[PDB]
């Protein structure tokens, strides 16, 4: 009845709209799993820098192109690469010569594209992010994949030709390979962080207490 | 009963040649007019006493070349654009002494324009990382041996359908063009095969596609696209 909002994240995705938007029937079914981290205690986690990975399997020689926004928990800060970027690419897109991580604020755009088909599984970004001094046992980071929209443009999982299976794949990439208002996670940590539309999370069990 | 000449009916004969624009532009290039010949007819005759009017003789003047008279008005890319599915080409009228002149068909003098979005390699006026990886799709294929602009097909378009000599292809490569050496030395004529499309051109429509995907630049590339891609192209800094 009452209306949960995170402590210090908002959900930006928003539905996918494009036809077809139903990816049930896509030949090709990728999902991306984000980090996980649980520390222990507050001791533990005050300060650690963690790498975040954005992990896409089942897509092996099937994408080409792609773009989509991630966002994280405010109060943690990103250690951006040596360029200043806040992602750095991984092996995943090491066959893609087009690949670019864009700031956003308390988040990043990251994009690829490949001559082929040349996307691989594994991790296609990392992002560094340093729990706070100041954190608490019970304490949950949510991090966010979030799928978005405009008239001039919207965000992108699809192969070389951009084909019909292209975008079934694509489809089926924003509305069931990632998590979302309308695919919630189940996990414990991200019901209590009350942010079910993000994917991953740095956490800090809660005491005893 | 008193005989006079007056002139019947004027048309124009036009040849002209297609033009490419950038929906940002303020100014068609009159360059696309390569000749305009002004026709003059006139009927000689007399009214009757019975108020009739009788025609003895049918004739031209000597046609004019007005070739460089003839402007396009207050059109323009800008104020003409409209983003309409798989359609590209508009119809300019052109004006000589500030009116529209009809052809020998009687219908309005008009040359042929295609106005597109800077980056939209693929023609479906969005610029997105699509665009991007079509153009390096493009690079990589004529620089593999044996195949060259005249074999490969920069737009994955319907409008092209995988066709190399397609002027839709030459429209193509003129918005995925971002990144150009030879600047404006390079003019907006060149067709798909006399110009450079390469990874540096794919790796700008990205980063256009990325920056307008973060909240600073969003606004930027709606409103006023040429300073985003000034920025994407090092030809402006910031
Ligand atoms: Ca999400
Ligand atoms: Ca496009
Ligand atoms: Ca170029
Ligand atoms: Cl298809
Ligand atoms: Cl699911
Ligand atoms: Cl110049």
């Amino acid at each position: 009845h009452h209306h949960h909002h995170a402590m210090a994240l908002t959900d930006r995705g928003m539905t996918y709209d494009l036809d077809p938007k139903d990816g049930s029937s896509a030949a090709t079914k990728p999902v991306l799993e984000v980090t996980k981290k649980v520390f222990d205690t507050a001791a533990d986690a005050a300060g650690q820098t963690v790498t975040v990975e954005f992990k896409v399997s089942g897509a092996e020689g099937k994408y080409a192109t792609t773009g989509y926004h991630i966002y994280w928990d405010e109060r943690l800060e990103v250690v951006a690469t040596k360029t200043g970027a806040y992602a750095k690419k991984g092996a995943a897109l090491e066959d893609s010569s087009l690949a670019k991580a864009e700031n956003n604020g308390n988040g990043v755009f990251v994009a690829s594209g490949a001559d082929d088909d040349f996307g691989a599984d594994g991790v296609m970004w990392t992002v560094e992010l340093k729990v706070p001094a100041d954190a608490k046992a019970g304490d949950v980071y949510p991090i966010d994949v979030a799928y978005q929209w405009d008239p001039s443009k919207g965000d992108l999982f699809t192969d070389n030709k951009d084909s019909a299976q292209g975008k079934l794949m694509q489809a089926y990439f924003f509305t069931q390979g990632i998590k979302s208002s309308s695919n919630p996670s189940t996990d414990e940590y991200l019901v209590k962080a009350n942010a079910t539309y993000a994917d991953g999370y740095i956490a800090i069990k809660a005491g005893e207490p | 009963n008193t005989v006079t000449s007056a002139v019947k009916t004027q048309y124009v004969e036009i040849e002209s040649v297609d033009g490419f624009y950038f929906n940002t532009e303020d100014k068609f290039d009159t360059a696309q007019i390569k000749k305009a010949v002004l026709h003059t007819v006139y009927n000689e005759g007399y009214t009757g006493d019975d108020g009739v009017a009788v025609v003895l003789r049918e004739y031209e003047s000597e046609p004019v070349d007005i070739t460089a008279e003839l402007t396009f008005g207050d059109a323009t890319p800008a104020n003409t654009y409209k983003a309409v599915e798989n359609k590209f080409d508009y119809e300019i009228p052109v004006y000589y002494n500030n009116a529209t002149l009809k052809d020998a068909e009687g219908n309005d003098a008009t040359v042929t324009v295609y106005i597109g979005l800077k980056g939209d390699t693929d023609l479906n006026n969005i610029v997105d990382g699509r665009d991007a990886t079509a153009t390096l799709t493009y690079y990589a294929a004529t620089s593999t041996d044996g195949k060259d602009a005249t074999t490969v097909a920069l737009s994955p378009s319907t409008l092209v359908g995988g066709n190399p000599e397609s002027v839709y292809d030459d429209f193509s490569a003129f918005l995925s063009d971002v990144k150009v050496d030879a600047g404006k030395e390079l003019t907006r004529f060149a067709k798909k095969a006399e110009r450079l499309i390469d990874g540096r051109d794919a790796s700008s429509i990205l980063t256009f596609y990325t920056k307008s995907s973060v909240d600073q630049y969003k606004d930027m590339a709606a409103n006023e696209p040429n300073k985003l891609w000034d920025i994407v192209t090092g030809d402006a800094e910031e």
